[PDB]
RNA sequence: AGGUUAAAACUCAAAUGAAUUGACGGGGGCCCGCACAAGCGGUGGAGCAUGUGGUUUAAUUCGAUGCAACGCGAAGAACCUUACCUGGUCUUGACAUCCACGGAAGUUUUCAGAGAUGAGAAUGUGCCUUCGGGAACCGUGAGACAGGUGCUGCAUGGCUGUCGUCAGCUCGUGUUGUGAAAUGUUGGGUUAAGUCCCGCAACGAGCGCAACCCUUAUCCUUUGUUGCCAGCGGUCCGGCCGGGAACUCAAAGGAGACUGCCAGUGAUAAACUGGAGGAAGGUGGGGAUGACGUCAAGUCAUCAUGGCCCUUACGACCAGGGCUACACACGUGCUACAAUGGCGCAUACAAAGAGAAGCGACCUCGCGAGAGCAAGCGGACCUCAUAAAGUGCGUCGUAGUCCGGAUUGGAGUCUGCAACUCGACUCCAUGAAGUCGGAAUCGCUAGUAAUCGUGGAUCAGAAUGCCACGGUGAAUACGUUCCCGGGCCUU
């Protein structure tokens, strides 16, 4: 994965959004296209809607989710089974 | 081929025993162009054969070959709705070629740990006419005898 | 290629030249072990702000005559089809059919 | 089947390169692009000049362009006015000091490019394709070509089905490398579509 | 495949469905209702010719006396799918049709409108004419421009045979060398789209064209 | 049994005879080709890589489909690419020309927005200059127009596959035939070859064949550093140094192979067979080179182009997604199934190639991938860069293993704005199928197959593919009865 020397990657717009939400209080789910952004400890307790390409999927950040990209919790491809 | 312009290729004699016959055998035993590996196996096998035989390696090799060598073979010929196996005399060079090939095949099929051991045991069995390679020669002769009419 | 596709490439080359110095500096700050973690963090965020087209990676080599995105040769700056045509006409110096 | 480009195969044997300059990989592509632009400009500007071949050389930092034309005067202009105009534009395109040399082409009937350009012009003028082809063959043989071949392909005569017709006189030995074969092609843009002309001219071995 | 029906046919289907339903609303005698149910059912079947399962389902809902207007709308929407839209000519082709009128301009026509358009007509204020394009029995596109009256009066429209706000439309014959010309026309709806929706018979429009 | 005499309605625009050019035959003759035979190694079974079909999907972009589609266009899809989908946007416009009008261009920054972009601020304000000005380039407004990887490869050009590097295909004139046509081009020998000779109502000619071209095998001449070190001198033992131009090698120019010589055979022929010499022998080896034509074969998505269609959208811009889906079928590969091997340690012998937004040594650090530092080298100089198989020694002992390395968990490295979907690589752990593959099927005649490594293009990164380079190095060809294809003649 990303080098440790480089540190964790997050999109600046998301970082600002998270900080604004934390200060404000409980907020309506944040809408982001930044699937690549890593989930941070500050995000815990905030619902972030991540784009799957066709729609934003609401994701409630938890402690376990920290250290993972937001994209992992939103599925891009839809499969309901072959000949199902 | 149709042109029949094929010519013989020179074969260097085996270094140790100075035999072109043994050099051919190495080439038959050789796999993936690894002549040195093949040469080591042949020389090891011959030594083991010589100790048990109490004869020179080349002499012992020749005795094994003599038993395995086939005088006559059958070539298939299609006549009408059936195919006829036709007995044909084997040329002296081919006799040697078939014998060596059969011994190598026989050695490989044996369950001894090393190829050198497998080869030596097969060569010894060939000398006493108990080898699987000798059985092939017997089978080839038997088939030819049956088809003698053709 | 389409005229737009050729236009896109020109923009990407232009932006890369504009921010070449800035990008190099920022990347150096992140690379340096001695640099403070705060300094690195600020640099990372700044590099994101810079236009994506500024990145040299975004630029894709195209045939200069046709703008073809595949079969490019760096030596001639042309795709295989145009290289062949020029080679036959003798427009490419020193280039001939090779047999060995 | 398909055939090798006659000039391409003979390049470095009996055929010279149009561009003869040395560059490293860094500058090789840039020179090719500049050469293309210069040739493109000159061809458009000197379309009626009966230009056959443009030789681009790059001595030192300068570019020397030699233009082979059947009609040298019209390229030169009056008191070298036209050539000077060309030089200034070429220098701008090249980005380096430019020299323009004009070379007359004698026996324009024996030049493949000039023949091809003539036929295509006639086809656009709606001259019968057969007549244009035959005359070109006849003209070259009179001028002393050892052989000539002319091929015209496309919707000939505005026919819905495209066909290829070829006329050859004398020897045209394409396989012989020492044989000097002048080859060039021209496209005729008509209301029916594109008609392609190919001309081979044999000028003797070696 | 889904049945294909003309726009005028769909308008008839809508009319008969509304008529059929109104019987349920008014008529108190089941016997009389039943007679009309059968008549309408046949008429809808006749237009479709072949009825698919979707049409059959709709027909079943139609047959029920408990049919509702909301249900009718849904049934109509399904029937709209069966309808085939009017084919707009290429802009070049349109100009070829209106050779006399150089640089003729066409307004954007709604896809639904096209689907329900037996004919397409547009009015230009500067022209003071109504430009009508339609496909005849031969199915050749026919384009005609005739003067439309600025005054609007309430009367039965010739094209649709329905009382509506109508403006007199006159078509001029080709001018002779003398300069004599004959204009023949009748009152028609000012809005072509409204008239199209009103029209249930393609023949009525054809008759109007014959009069011109 | 039937015979004989013998209609019509109706229907078709031909039916028919002879001969001609092809094609075809489970007709004939004669040759030939990895065609068979003779061999060697595979594929079809396993796992994995990759393409395709199908299915699925918002979309899984488009094209290629017997041989001659299927590691194909694509010499390299995270974004870009991208042509597709979803959402957010723009309409003389992302890209041109023209005109009017206002601003040098630009340079640095702020906020909002996923971004596109919009609202701002600040700083420049040049260049030419008949102090009329231009044109530099930003704008803004028209409208002619732009734009389209949109459709038709069955409208086309160009280019390509294919039969097939097969030996064919033709024309002029003459002659024959009422004519389509024939002759030449057939015949006797011969060749790899319509190659050649001889004969001959043909006489000639052209395109093919061959040769001319590149490379490899031998030698000579010139040149001698960055390459070489025979004879010397000296040594730090290293061509290392002073030297030598001998040798290797570099790369320019030459020589050499011609059936030339010799013997036999053959029609006092062409030619063939053997032999000598020679580095090389009869096409010495490899390559390039592909006739007239065939398949309305492939490509309107390289490009160009007739026609058609869209033009506030079928054009253009941005973010995210997809092209990587997965009940399944197939093509092509990679790695295995071990002991002719695995592993450990020690130790030999290449060629070819690439490099400045590059190759990067040494040294230091990390288990390692790497990191830091930093030479040299635009290169016979420096770097990539380690050849591997091999060989010696030790160990394993026929086990699903000390075989195999899929899969997965954890921890990292590097490139890149960014590796979630969806990179490569490393470390630790994990340790699947597989024990040699049904019917069937493929390649190969020698430095070949097999096997072993090495490099390059594309490319930020991303090869089991592709292209190229050396190492080691076989088996077998009796032969033409048979199978298949091809050429010529005849029917
Ligand atoms: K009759
Ligand atoms: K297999
Ligand atoms: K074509
Ligand atoms: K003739
Ligand atoms: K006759
Ligand atoms: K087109
Ligand atoms: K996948
Ligand atoms: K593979
Ligand atoms: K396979
Ligand atoms: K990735
Ligand atoms: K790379
Ligand atoms: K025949
Ligand atoms: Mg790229
Ligand atoms: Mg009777
Ligand atoms: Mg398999
Ligand atoms: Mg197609
Ligand atoms: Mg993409
Ligand atoms: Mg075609
Ligand atoms: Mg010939
Ligand atoms: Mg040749
Ligand atoms: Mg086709
Ligand atoms: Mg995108
Ligand atoms: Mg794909
Ligand atoms: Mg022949």
């Amino acid at each position: 994965p990303r080098s440790l020397k480089k540190g964790p990657f997050i999109d600046l717009h998301l970082l600002k959004k998270v900080e604004k939400a934390v200060e404000s209080g409980d907020k309506k789910p944040l809408r982001t296209w930044s699937r690549r952004s890593t989930i941070f400890p500050n995000m815990i307790g905030l619902t972030i809607a991540v784009h799957n390409g066709r729609q934003h999927v609401p994701v409630f950040v938890t402690d376990e989710m920290v250290g993972h990209k937001l994209g992992e919790f939103a599925p891009t491809r839809t499969y309901r089974g072959h000949a199902a | 081929p149709r042109r029949r312009v094929i010519g013989q290729r020179k074969i260097l004699p085996d270094p140790k025993f100075g035999s072109e016959l043994l050099a051919k055998f190495v080439n038959i035993l050789m796999v993936d162009g690894k002549k040195s590996t093949a040469e080591s196996i042949v020389y090891s096998a011959l030594e083991t054969l010589a100790q048990r035989s109490g004869k020179s390696e080349l002499e012992a090799f020749e005795v094994a070959l003599e038993n395995v060598r086939p005088t006559v073979e059958v070539k298939s010929r299609r006549v009408g709705g059936s195919t006829y196996q036709v007995p044909v005399e084997v040329r002296p060079v081919r006799r040697n070629a078939l014998a060596m090939r059969w011994i190598v095949e026989a050695a490989r099929k044996r369950g001894d740990k090393s190829m050198a051991l497998r080869l030596a045991n097969e060569l010894s069995d060939a000398a006493e006419n108990k080898g699987t390679a000798v059985k092939k020669r017997e089978d080839v002769h038997r088939m030819a005898e049956a088809n003698k009419a053709f | 290629a389409k005229q737009s596709m050729k236009a896109r490439e020109v923009k990407r080359v232009a932006l890369a030249d504009k921010y070449f110095a800035k990008r190099a500096e920022l990347k150096a700050i992140i690379s340096d072990v001695n640099a403070s973690d705060e300094d690195r963090w600020n640099a990372v965020l700044k590099l994101q702000t810079l236009p994506r087209d500024s990145s040299p990676s975004r630029q894709r080599n195209r045939c200069r005559q046709t703008g073809r995105p595949h079969g490019f040769l760096r030596k001639f700056g042309l795709s295989r089809i145009k290289v062949r045509e020029a080679a036959m006409r003798g427009e490419i110096p020193g280039l001939k059919k090779a047999s060995w | 089947g398909q055939k090798v480009h006659p000039n391409g195969i003979r390049l470095g044997i009996v055929k010279p390169w149009n561009s003869t300059w040395f560059a490293n990989t860094k500058e090789f592509a840039d020179n090719l692009d500049s050469d293309f632009k210069v040739r493109q400009y000159l061809t458009k500007e000197l379309a009626k000049a009966s230009v056959s071949r443009i030789v681009i050389e790059r001595p030192a930092k300068s570019i020397r362009v030699t233009i082979h034309t059947a009609r040298p005067g019209i390229v030169i202009g009056k008191k070298g006015e036209d050539v000077e105009k060309l030089r200034k534009v070429v220098a701008d395109i090249a980005g380096v000091p430019a020299q323009i040399n004009i070379a007359e082409v004698r026996k324009p009937e024996l030049d493949a490019k000039l023949v091809a350009d003539s036929i295509t012009s006639q086809l656009e003028r709606r001259v019968m394709f057969r007549r244009a082809m035959k005359r070109a063959v006849q003209n070259a043989m009179r001028l002393g070509a050892k052989g000539i071949k002319v091929e015209v392909s496309g919707r000939l005569g505005g026919a819905e089905i495209a066909r290829t017709e070829w006329y050859r006189e004398g020897r045209v030995p394409l396989h012989t490398l020492r044989a000097d074969i002048d080859y060039n092609t021209s496209e005729a843009h008509t209301t029916y579509g594109v008609i392609g002309v190919k001309v081979w001219i044999f000028k003797g071995e070696i | 495949m889904k049945t294909m029906i003309y726009p005028h046919q769909y308008n008839y289907i809508r009319s008969v469905i509304l008529r059929l339903k109104n019987v349920y609303k008014t008529v108190n005698d089941k016997e009389t209702v039943k007679v009309i149910q059968s008549e309408t059912y046949n008429d809808i079947n006749e237009i479709f010719g072949h009825i698919d399962d979707d049409i059959e389902e709709s027909l079943k809902v139609l047959m029920n006396i408990r049919l509702s207007n909301k249900e009718i709308e849904a049934i109509l929407n399904k029937f709209l799918e069966y309808v085939v839209p009017f084919e707009l000519p290429s802009p070049q082709k349109l100009q070829k049709v209106f050779k006399k009128v150089k640089k003729i301009k066409i307004p954007q026509f709604e896809e639904y409108d096209l689907k329900v358009s037996s004919f397409v007509g547009w009015n230009e204020l500067a022209s003071n004419r109504k430009y009508i394009i339609y496909y005849d029995e031969k199915k050749q596109l026919k384009g005609l421009y005739g003067e439309i009256s600025n005054q609007v009066v309430k009367g039965f429209c010739t094209i649709c045979n329905k009382e509506s706000n109508v403006s007199l439309f006159m078509k001029k014959s080709k001018t002779n060398s003398d300069g004599q010309y004959v204009k023949k026309g009748d009152y028609i709806c000012r809005d072509s789209i409204h008239c199209n929706k009103q029209l249930t018979d393609i023949n009525q429009f054809y008759n109007f064209i014959d009069k011109l």
